[PDB]
RNA sequence: UUCAAAUGAGAACUUUGAAGACUGAAGUGGGGAAAGGUUCCACGUCAACAGCAGUUGGACGUGGGUUAGUCGAUCCUAAGA
């Protein structure tokens, strides 16, 4: 074990010296993308002022859809303001439309 | 900028056609840089001087 | 204070009456409830192969009586709201009966 | 369906490149009214009908 | 902490460098001044051969008893305008005709690789020992040969706003050396200039600078600093890493505004002994500046679809830089093969030919270029996808522009400070601020010049050295003395030059460098400046 | 960390199912720098990750 | 895609939604002066058809992929 | 307004020679 | 259903490990046909949705992915049109 022990070296190097406490050295991109990705959300907005300012409006603009409760910009399902089957009813002695 | 049909006219057959070429060449080569860079705005006068050229040869 | 004693816990008169899907998630809690009696800290951390120990025979099958060696020791973390907790282990013995309570001295 | 005819194929490619919220620098437009996607489509709310 | 093995390694260090700046110092006179080459070199293959030389040299010494020595700095020659990053490789010079047709004349030199009379030559090449590191760049110039004089001489000095930038720079650099030098012996520091009992500051550092730029009416370039070099820390990539400490004085615009007017580097220090400084200094010729304007830099992209400008000049960086703390897995054997020798090679810019086993050739032969290049097809395949994923950065190329003030000030900004550059790759000079007072941002500033018809380029002119404060102990001689590991009277042989401005003596500071340059001329009484020596090679 | 596509890769690359795949609770950050089927058999090929054994039905009884 | 070029000597393309693999064949054998050994061909799921042209033994791939650009 | 005094300070403000080396080829 | 660790502002519900059980091959397994149409997979990521919760998701955001002379269609005729 101490033969072990002592061929099992720490030796640094230049990068334990550069690298080894600092991190990034390259922007966090907002949507995970690679260096040549696409990106269509942002991409005709240059500027990272410019880009909040239009994240504030779109997060402003959900706020109604938010409230009722839609699972997206996609959710469009509409209610009937009555139901026939439901008021539709003068029930005789026979067959009834539901149990 | 992009070429001009007045100038285009002066031109014979050869000519236009070899310029047509040229300008698919490098229509080919920015949408090669277009997978890197979505935002080159050469493409839209090389597109256009290709439908200028197409025209003056159709006329 | 740090201090580790081991002691006996009856689990039958615990479990006594309990439904059987419930039997040895009760124990779990019954020794947590044990361990803060005995020490005082509502901090309680249970070894892996104690609950091992207490499901061994199944949902239904917890032992009458259970050895457990029980450290209070200090948190170390300063993000914690209390300094100290129990760390509660099994003791593995040849029967649980007859045994009473001991002081485990600290080395 | 896995075998399918290549006009559906075709339709299908077109709705998947329709399925996108706005770009934004269309925010950011002078006057601009659009403010979301009101034709959005998704595979479990609303059924194409071929 | 110095001691005699980290002052043999700088020493070591140092020696390569002065041998492979001579080298191609010889090339060049050769190629071009000499004339008796039959064929020219070209900038990839100075650069290139130049890498050679010193990776064969470098292999002689600290065999077995050093864990990392090589390249500090890969070959760069810049031209005019280009202030840095232009080291391309031997495989883009078809690419480089071919992105460059249709253009003007102006990039001519770079873009062909062919010199031309008249250029301002920057070559800039550093060496590295255990992570100790002497740099060093001189600016040469090239002449028309003379036909009727029997010995190759020049027809005449080089005149002009180019003179007045070799001049500003060369002057520059002996005064600083000298001022740095008299931070061992504090009571030779002249009176008008400094307190006997005063250190030598930043703050003196950039006046005395700033004073010859001003009287030979050029600017220095955002690029400038004088600064402290520790093991493996030399500012090999000063643009692109962060640094926790930071001990030295630099230039931006931020500095121009506050002239103007009147990890932060600061001009709040006191040069200590037993310390090694690089100073590198550039300056910008404002020859046909007749306004004022500010000095600002233009990064070159590999795009022709970006612009329908003239006089842009399109290529791509060939030193890329290796960031240690980003980790991803390739998809590609090729790429994962090429990452491992990246990480061979260490914390100091590289080369893709640099990677190569071929390289460097024992003799230079065709097949043995042939085979380099078959090496380089496959290892841009590997770094495209390294790139991709953010391992690798590259390090710029950059043009010196000027943008006019009355522009700037007329421009309107509706963000202000909150504009940035989010498409940036680099988090450092995307998240910059030139202009604090004017609250005009990176990529405003870079609107306002290009928007500008007024936004000119402007010659530069380069010197770079390394030097080392030897105590009284660490010194031969028991004395305290200035080590100049590369750089000085052997190598950076200033060329024939001529301008029409001098230093006007009636300045306390113009007096100040005036009695500098005499207790540096003295040998007995004065400063000790040591300079270091290249080896023999034939 | 989530490592369900790395215990998925492990069963596809050693060829039994994810039942019986062990991802060694230590070495979470290598794990989890493992993307490729390729990083997950260097993982398999130094330990990291172990196959385990068929959960015995004996015939002694039979 | 990238993946390709080193694993098959295989180059790949977007081609025209007209274009069968006769015409992939000549047009690429035209452009970039190689012999091309075959092709394989699908329409990807935005509509676009995308062509894996693999060339014979005597080219190779990663010199026609560094001529044009992208490498 | 200190954005106008600095601007206004900034349009307040812009509003033999020497020889090295000889004729030899270092 | 339970225990510890990790992640996290926050964990009954996420991840790994430790355990206890279950489907028990007419399966809670492994594939297809009709139908759907990207739901597949990676990275980012939680306002709304997941009748508790949520750091998770078939959700939100950005991309990647379907390669045939031999498998089908295509050809033949069936009741029929
Ligand atoms: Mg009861
Ligand atoms: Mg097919
Ligand atoms: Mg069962
Ligand atoms: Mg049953
Ligand atoms: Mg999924
Ligand atoms: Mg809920
Ligand atoms: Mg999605």
């Amino acid at each position: 074990q101490n033969r072990a022990a002592r061929k099992n070296r720490y030796v640094e190097r230049g990068s334990d010296v550069v690298f080894g406490d600092q991190d990034a050295l390259t922007a966090s991109t907002e949507n995970g993308v690679k260096l040549r990705q696409t990106d269509r959300l942002l991409d005709g907005v240059a500027d990272g002022s410019m880009r909040s300012k239009a994240d504030r409006m779109a997060k402003m603009e959900r706020r109604e859809r938010n409230r009722h409760a839609k699972q997206g910009e996609s959710d469009r399902h509409n209610a009937v303001s009555l139901s026939k089957h439901l008021f539709s009813g003068k029930r005789g002695v026979g067959k009834t439309d539901f149990r | 900028a992009g070429v001009k049909a007045y100038e285009l006219r002066t031109k014979s057959k050869e000519q236009l056609a070899s310029q047509l070429v040229d300008l698919k060449k490098e229509l080919a080569e920015l949408k090669v840089q277009k997978l890197s860079r979505p935002s080159l705005p050469k493409i839209k006068t090389v597109r256009k001087s290709i439908a200028c050229v197409l025209t003056v040869i159709n006329e | 204070d740090v201090v580790t004693r081991e002691y006996t816990i009856n689990l039958h008169k615990r479990l006594h009456g309990v439904s059987f899907k419930k039997r040895a998630p009760r124990a779990v809690k019954e020794i947590k409830k044990f361990a803060k009696l005995h020490m005082g800290t509502d901090d309680v951390r249970l070894a892996p192969e104690l609950n091992q120990a207490i499901w061994k025979r199944g949902v239904k099958g917890v032992e009458y009586r259970l050895r457990l060696r029980i450290s209070r020791k200090r948190n170390e973390e300063e993000d914690a709201k209390n300094p100290l907790f129990s760390y509660v282990e099994p003791v593995l013995v040849a029967s649980a009966k007859g045994l009473q309570t001991v002081v485990v001295e600290e080395d | 369906a896995a075998q399918k005819s290549f006009r559906i194929k075709q339709k299908m490619a077109k709705a998947k490149k329709q399925n996108r919220p706005l770009p934004q620098w269309i925010r950011l437009r002078t006057n601009n009214t659009i403010r979301y996607n009101a034709k959005r489509r998704n595979w479990r709310r609303t059924k194409m009908n071929i | 902490i110095l001691q005699e093995s980290v002052l043999n390694k700088y020493r070591t260090a140092g020696q390569i460098a002065q041998t492979a700046l001579k080298y191609v110092t010889s090339l060049i006179n050769d190629s071009y001044h000499s004339k008796t080459t039959q064929r020219q070199l070209t900038v990839p293959e100075l650069c290139l051969l130049t890498d050679s030389f010193i990776l064969t040299r470098l292999e002689q010494y600290y065999k077995n008893k050093v864990n990392e020595r090589g390249i500090a700095i890969p070959t760069t020659i810049d031209i005019d305008q280009i202030s840095g990053g232009w080291c391309p490789e031997i495989d883009d010079t078809q690419n480089l005709l071919n992105w460059n047709k249709g253009k003007d004349s102006t990039f001519a030199s770079s873009v062909t690789g062919t010199l031309r009379p008249g250029d301002l030559v920057k070559i800039t090449l550093g060496v590295h020992i255990d992570g100790y590191t002497s740099e060093v760049s001189h600016t040469m110039v090239i002449y028309p040969v003379d036909e009727t004089k029997p010995i190759l001489q020049p027809t005449g000095p080089l005149l002009g706003g180019k003179a007045d930038a070799v001049a500003a720079a060369h002057i520059a650099m002996e005064t600083v050396v000298a001022l740095l030098a008299c931070a061992l012996t504090p009571e030779k520091l002249p009176a008008s200039l400094g307190g006997t009992s005063s250190g030598i500051t930043g703050q003196l550092i950039r006046t005395i600078v700033d004073t010859i730029a001003r009287s030979y009416n050029c600017g220095v370039v955002p690029g400038s600093r004088v600064r402290r070099i520790r093991r493996f820390l030399a500012g090999q990539n000063e643009g692109i890493v962060a640094e926790r400490e930071y001990k030295g004085v630099v230039w931006t615009e931020s500095h121009q505004e506050a002239d103007l007017l009147s990890a932060i580097p600061s001009d709040d220090f006191v040069v200590q002994s037993g310390e090694v400084y690089l100073i590198d200094l550039k300056m910008a010729s404002l020859e046909h500046c007749t306004k004022k304007g500010l000095v600002t830099l233009e990064t070159v992209d590999s795009y022709t679809g970006k612009s329908h400008k003239a006089g842009e000049l399109i290529a791509r960086p060939g030193a890329y830089v290796r960031d240690f703390a980003q980790t991803h897995i390739l998809k590609l054997k090729t790429s994962r093969q090429l990452l491992t020798k990246i990480d061979k090679q260490g914390v100091y810019p590289f080369k893709l030919s640099h990677l190569s086993s071929n390289f460097p050739f024992v003799h230079e032969n065709e097949e043995e270029l042939q085979s380099l290049k078959k090496d380089l097809k496959s290892f841009r395949l590997g770094m495209s996808e390294i790139s991709n994923n953010y391992l690798c950065v590259e390090s710029p190329i950059q043009i010196a522009r000027w943008v006019p003030w009355d522009h700037i000030l007329k421009a309107t900004n509706p963000n202000g400070n909150l504009s940035y550059d989010a498409t940036s790759t680099l988090t450092l000079p995307g998240h910059e601020l030139p202009l604090p007072k004017l609250g005009v941002s990176a990529i405003k500033l870079k609107s306002l010049m290009n928007s500008t018809k007024e936004s000119i380029s402007l010659p530069v002119a380069r010197e770079c050295n390394t030097i080392v404060l030897c105590d009284s102990s660490v010194s031969t001689t028991d004395r305290p003395e200035l080590l100049r590991l590369t750089g000085g009277s052997k190598t950076c042989q200033p060329s024939w030059i001529h301008s029409q401005h001098e230093l006007n003596p009636q300045d306390s500071i113009v007096q100040g460098i005036f009695q500098l340059a005499t207790l540096a001329k003295d040998k007995r009484f004065g400063l000790l400046l040591k300079e270091t020596q290249p080896m023999k090679q034939k | 960390a989530n490592l369900r596509t790395q215990k998925r890769l492990a069963a596809s690359v050693v060829g039994v199912g994810k039942r019986k795949v062990w991802l060694d609770p230590n070495e979470t950050s290598e794990i989890a720098q493992a993307n490729s089927r390729n990083a997950i058999r260097k993982l398999v090929k130094n330990g990291t990750i172990v196959k385990k054994a068929v959960t015995v039905h004996s015939k002694s009884r039979t | 895609a990238m993946k390709k070029v080193e694993d098959g000597n295989i180059l790949v393309f977007q081609v025209s939604m007209k274009a069968n693999k006769y015409q992939i064949k000549k047009a690429v054998k035209e452009l970039y002066e190689v012999d091309v050994l075959k092709v394989n061909t699908l329409v990807r799921p935005n509509g676009t058809k995308k062509a894996y042209v693999r060339l014979t033994a005597d080219y190779d791939a990663l010199d026609i992929a560094n001529r044009i650009g992208y490498i | 307004s200190s954005l106008t005094l600095v601007k206004e300070a900034l349009w307040s403000v812009i509003d033999q020679g020497t020889t090295l080396g000889g004729p030899f080829f270092p």
